[PDB]
């Protein structure tokens, strides 16, 4: 239900390519 | 597994028809205690069937994950019901 809760609120779909700063 | 309610004596005389011929009767009135079903039969039922639900708030793209989490859902229901069969 916590991972459930988590994803409710996820706005973009692609994680963190690993080649920016944020 | 039980507990018993109450406890009856009755004497009568059983009309056959050749003759009567006397009988007695102890009755018990056992009601079955359910607190092992409910924490066990029941509860994880109501949990798989509330799990089930988590798809609704997924969105409609994510199909790998709402598809794993229902048929799962159902994997598991069948599990329980299978293992409670062989188990009761
Ligand atoms: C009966 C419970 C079903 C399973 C839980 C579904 C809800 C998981 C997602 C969390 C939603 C709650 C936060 C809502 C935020 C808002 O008000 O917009």
């Amino acid at each position: 239900i916590e991972f459930a809760t988590v994803n409710y609120f996820t706005k973009r779909g692609y994680a963190w390519d690993g080649k920016s700063v944020v | 597994q039980f507990s018993i309610v109450e406890h009856r004596l009755v004497s009568r005389n059983v009309v056959f028809a050749t003759g009567a011929y006397p009988r007695l009767s102890l009755s018990f009135r056992l009601k079955r205690n359910i607190g092992y079903f409910i924490l066990q039969t029941y509860m994880p039922s109501i949990l798989i069937t509330i799990l089930s639900w988590v798809s609704f708030w997924i969105n409609y793209d994510a199909s790998a994950a709402r598809v794993a989490l229902g048929i799962t859902t159902v994997l598991t229901m069948t599990t329980i019901n299978t293992h409670l069969r062989e188990t009761l």
